[PDB]
């Protein structure tokens, strides 16, 4: 009964109130990770220890896949250290970080965690086409990025980037008025 | 280490975030913290110190070439660990982006605005006293902001204003209205559309014309200026068919004002009400004769712009047979089929029908 | 133009630098690695016990850009023979003098030896000369800024007499150089490496008999060379070649289709005679021709 | 009468220090909760250069391998298979016969460590007498070391990340009845145990 009246655009409860297109996204969100039917139990408890549990269930997911890693401390893909949380909460169905901030928190904890552990998140390594999927680019943009040295590498699969130097170069190069980072600056 | 209270507010280009700095536990200009910044930045635990500027300007995150996106990385530790409450610095730069308008004019992200183009002023600018202290000058439009008579420029003595020659750019009634709709306030008279539309559509206005008094006449009758505009240039250009006397191809019938007035910048239908007026006046008269709006010939080029494709889904539909053959640089299909089918299957949640008339 | 034979001689004569270990009880030893084993990996630390580092070596200030070496073509020799002095008249000698001699000054051909570095302090020692020791004192805290030089008692000297070495045929200038840095117990210092086509292989000589780093006379020619930033927007000084060369990134600035790269400014020498018969890019593209006649180097196809 | 747990590691894409430290460092929490001094180090698929997949655990009382093997990391491993449990087998008593044990003479080799020497060697001299300088004390110019696979693993008590260094003899066929200690050894102590493989 509670997910029933705020979804026709309700607006009292201390359930979270989005404009409502982006609320089945947040819909979608919890069908995907939990990998069953949109529960309604849990859904009410999760939102009520919000953003405290959020934070929590981020930060044992990267210990999981970090002390159950397979290769080492270093030479990793982005796999295996965010595997789900970051492939599963990219389109719904914008990346407008103030409407649905499933991304703007997830793009917090990249923020305020990269130079930490000597530099434990800044060597991970990343191919062409994430930047095509999260930057919202092509592939041909990429070689301008080269043949004009904006961004410094160290083929579209191989992997040959890094994360501080990707993290950096968004804000400079690939931030729109509706993809902004500053949406969040009072939420931290 | 530990630079001693950040204390500013917003509304303001971040050059005298470092002279604010400056001004502090007594140091000359900013050449001795700016060299100990990329000091520190040559110091431990960090690799993109070499290109951290050294003169009074330039501190600006797009004036080298591929240093972008080192002065964000180099901005990034420039506030956390030497600042107790590390302030709002990050955002206040004024950076680069990917996007652009309709007449080729490069897009410029401050925190969430966009200025026409990246050309402005950047030098020989007027500057008043007694704040610290703005944000909005080194642009063409924005003067006073409330107090009026404040030029400033210094043709008499040396040190007018009480700041130390740090920022301090001196060498030796429509328009309040318009300086507080840029600024930001209520401005009853217009419609209340966010700075990257406000700068978004100036241009707009200069590009089509090519002046406060003249910037007011399209703006007093707003919800006419833009329904009488559209009605006495679409009987222009009618007499010069191309074919033999009508089906008029592309780029002569509004070849002008479709092309100059389609994503400034941001593709949304709420506040940027042109997109959906432009659509109203040329489609609440869909089949008005044989071969008047919807029967003329289009492009597959010029149809991505609003399909929002990369040449890569056009080999996956016309094959499937919805956009019936009637190739890329020809002018081969219609105006009235294509724009169904983004229709059909192209729409969003902002970027849709659902917010133009009827309100 | 360019007559298919045509080359200058260099205007700067750098040597190698040598590693010096000083005892407390004011005794200088020779700095020596370790070697461990086709594959080689070398290892240089300073010694336990040890006060500082000195390094000398000694660089000269000579007149060879007034006339080239080889010519071949009396069109080309009173062209550029005019260009030099000319532009010793309406420009100066300053603003090069001045940049060449700050990279002396500042350490900077201490690549990165000076990294964690507490103090370190450079003694000059000119001739002809008539007076004292020339000194710089805790350059990391005293000495940042083309003003802190200006601010020298011994500025406006040594700056003088390399005007007079560009200026009067058959000049010359020689400094001394010595230099002495306190880096913490058990530092590495990073000297020349051994090119080995396809590691870390040492650049030795012998100095008393037992073997010694170098850090290179050719790498040690760079360093003071590094006065570029004419190339547009520039953000970073770069060394003078031909065609504007980055290192770090391998990307070059300076490009042929820019039209800013010395072959295609060679070519104009004529225009430029009219104009200092501007001070906008006309003199800021000499800069980048004068630093390449004293660099030297075949001008030739 | 010895036991042997060959283990498998398969994923092509996988460090050989970090797993080989890592799955000992398993070990090295056991030992400090049921204090034994019985499982050793036993690499099947040592070679000269990258060292290659399987690794064993051998011991007497060979019960304690599999209590050793069912410690909240094998229960932790198990369905994205890394490695699997072997068949609990006695070893046949004629096969080849190695030797596992810690050098730590490389450890005292690195320019730091040998400064870490030579303050020491400043103190302990305290009896007087001389006045000795530390200008007569060098690593001269030729250390001729070829390979020894060193295997690096943190503190448990502090932060520090430390280092292992054990090569390979194969001879000797009667010295320590199972007497091995927390890390596996055969040489501080007790004997130059030898490893069955």
């Amino acid at each position: 009964c509670t997910v029933s009246n705020w979804l026709a655009g309700h607006e009292s409860k201390p359930l979270p109130n989005l404009p409502k297109s982006y609320r089945w996204g947040l819909v979608h969100w919890w069908m995907g990770i939990k990998d069953s039917e949109f529960d309604h139990f849990s859904f009410v408890q999760f939102f009520s220890n919000w953003p405290r549990s959020f934070h929590s269930i981020i930060e044992d997911e990267v210990e999981f896949n970090l002390e159950h890693a397979v290769v080492s401390t270093s030479e990793l893909r982005l796999k295996d250290l965010l595997g789900r949380l970051f492939f599963g909460s990219i389109r719904l169905p914008e990346r407008n970080l103030q409407h649905n901030i499933i991304l703007g928190e997830l793009l917090c904890y990249l923020e305020n965690r990269l130079w930490q552990d000597k530099g434990l998140i800044a060597n991970l390594k990343m191919n062409a086409l994430e930047a095509t999927v999260m930057l919202n680019c092509s592939l041909d943009q990429i070689a301008s990025m080269v043949e004009q040295r904006i961004l410094k590498p160290n083929d579209v699969t191989d992997y040959l980037f890094h994360f501080g130097d990707i993290f950096c170069l968004w804000l400079a190069e690939f931030q729109s008025d509706e993809f902004n980072r500053s949406f969040y600056v009072s939420r931290w | 280490m530990f630079l001693q209270r950040p204390k500013p507010y917003s509304d303001e280009s971040l050059e005298s975030f470092f002279i604010r700095v400056a001004n502090k536990n007594g140091y000359g200009d900013v050449h001795r913290f700016l060299e100990a910044t990329k000091r520190f930045l040559q110091d431990i635990d960090h690799n993109g110190y070499q290109t951290f500027p050294t003169d009074i300007t330039r501190i600006n995150p797009y004036s080298a070439k591929n240093s972008s996106s080192a002065r964000t990385a180099s901005f990034l530790k420039l506030a956390q660990l030497t600042f107790n409450e590390p302030p709002e610095l990050l955002g206040l730069a004024i950076n680069r982006t990917n996007m652009k308008y309709s007449p080729s004019t490069s897009a410029v992200v401050r925190g969430a605005e966009v200025f026409p183009r990246s050309l402005l002023r950047t030098h020989s600018i007027p500057c008043c006293p007694l704040c610290l202290r703005e944000n909005g000058y080194a642009s063409y439009l924005w003067h006073f902001q409330g107090y009026e008579y404040c030029h400033s420029h210094n043709v008499p003595l040396i040190t007018t204003c009480s700041c130390g020659k740090e920022f301090d750019y001196r060498v030796s009634e429509a328009a309040c209205t318009v300086s507080n709709w840029l600024a930001g306030h209520e401005s009853k008279p217009l419609p209340n559309l966010p700075k990257s539309y406000r700068w978004g559509l100036v241009h707009w206005w200069m590009g089509i014309k090519d002046d406060h008094f003249s910037f007011v006449q399209f703006f007093s009758n707003w919800p006419r200026s833009f329904h009488s505009i559209i009605e006495d240039e679409v009987e222009f250009n009618l007499e010069h068919a191309v074919v033999s006397t009508s089906e008029l191809r592309l780029k002569d019938l509004l070849g002008r004002l479709f092309f100059g007035s389609i994503r400034l910048p941001e593709r949304n239908l709420q506040h940027n009400i042109i997109l959906g007026e432009l659509l109203c006046y040329l489609e609440n008269r869909l089949w008005q004769d044989k071969g008047l709006i919807a029967n003329l010939k289009m492009n597959a080029l010029e149809a991505t712009v609003m399909l929002n494709c990369s040449l890569d889904q056009i080999a996956s539909m016309v094959e499937q047979r919805i956009l019936k053959p009637n190739d890329v640089t020809d002018y081969l299909f219609h105006f009235g089929d294509i724009f169904c089918l983004w229709l059909a299957e192209f729409q969003s949640d902002e970027f849709n029908r659902s917010f133009y008339v009827s309100r | 133009k360019l007559p298919t034979n045509l080359a200058y001689e260099r205007s700067i004569d750098p040597s190698d630098v040598c590693f010096f270990v000083v005892w407390p009880d004011d005794r200088k030893t020779p700095l020596t690695y370790n070697s461990r084993t086709p594959h080689q990996v070398d290892f240089c630390h300073v010694p336990y016990g040890a006060s500082h580092i000195e390094c000398s070596f000694s660089v000269s200030f000579s007149s060879e850009l007034r006339q080239p070496y080889k010519c071949n073509s009396s069109k080309v020799k009173q062209t550029l023979v005019q260009l030099v002095e000319l532009y010793e008249t309406k420009i100066g000698w300053t603003e090069l003098a001045t940049r060449y001699l700050m990279n002396i000054c500042n350490g900077k051909w201490l690549w990165k030896n000076t990294r964690k570095a507490y103090c370190w302090n450079i003694v000059l020692t000119p001739w002809p000369w008539n007076g004292e020791k020339v000194g710089f004192e805790d350059i990391r805290t005293n000495y940042t800024s083309r003003q802190d030089f200006k601010n020298n008692k011994n500025w406006s000297a040594i700056v003088e007499m390399i005007k007079t070495a560009f200026s009067s045929t058959d000049g010359l200038a020689i400094f001394e150089v010595r230099a002495t840095l306190h880096l913490p117990t058990n530092a590495m210092v990073r000297p020349s490496q051994v090119f080995t086509e396809k590691s870390r292989v040492f650049q030795s000589t012998t100095i008393d008999g037992e073997r010694s780093p170098i850090l290179g006379a050719f790498k040690t020619g760079a360093a003071i060379a590094t006065i570029d930033d004419w190339y547009p927007e520039a953000t970073e000084p770069l060394r003078v070649g031909r065609f504007g060369v980055h290192r770090e990134d391998v990307t070059c600035y300076r490009h042929p289709s820019t039209g800013k790269d010395f072959f295609s400014i060679l070519q104009q020498a004529e225009h430029y005679i009219e104009v200092l018969s501007p001070a906008q890019e006309t003199i800021n593209d000499m800069h980048f021709l004068m630093a390449n006649l004293i660099k030297g180097g075949m001008f030739q196809h | 009468k010895w036991y042997y747990k060959t283990i498998t590691f398969l994923p092509e894409l996988c460090n050989n220090e970090s797993l080989a430290a890592k799955c000992l460092r398993v070990l090295h929490g056991f030992n400090y909760q049921y204090e034994t001094r019985n499982i050793g180090v036993s690499f099947p698929l040592w070679c000269d250069a990258t060292v290659g997949k399987k690794i064993s655990f051998v011991s007497k009382n060979k019960i304690e391998l599999d209590l050793l093997l069912k410690q909240h990391y094998f229960v932790q491993m198990e369905q994205l298979q890394y490695f699997h449990i072997s068949n609990t087998v006695l070893v046949p008593e004629d096969c080849t016969y190695v030797s596992f044990r810690r050098c730590q003479s490389i450890d005292k080799l690195t320019a730091a460590g040998l400064a870490r020497k030579i303050r020491r060697l400043e103190k302990r001299a305290l009896s007087r007498g001389e006045q000795f300088d530390p200008s007569s004390f060098a690593q001269k110019e030729h250390t001729a070391i070829a390979h020894y696979h060193s295997l690096g693993e943190s503190s448990k008590q502090t932060n520090r990340n430390f280092r292992l260094n054990i090569r390979m003899l194969s001879e000797q066929p009667r010295e320590g009845n199972s007497i091995f200690s927390s890390y596996g050894l055969s040489n501080s102590e007790n004997s130059f145990q030898p490893v069955p493989l």
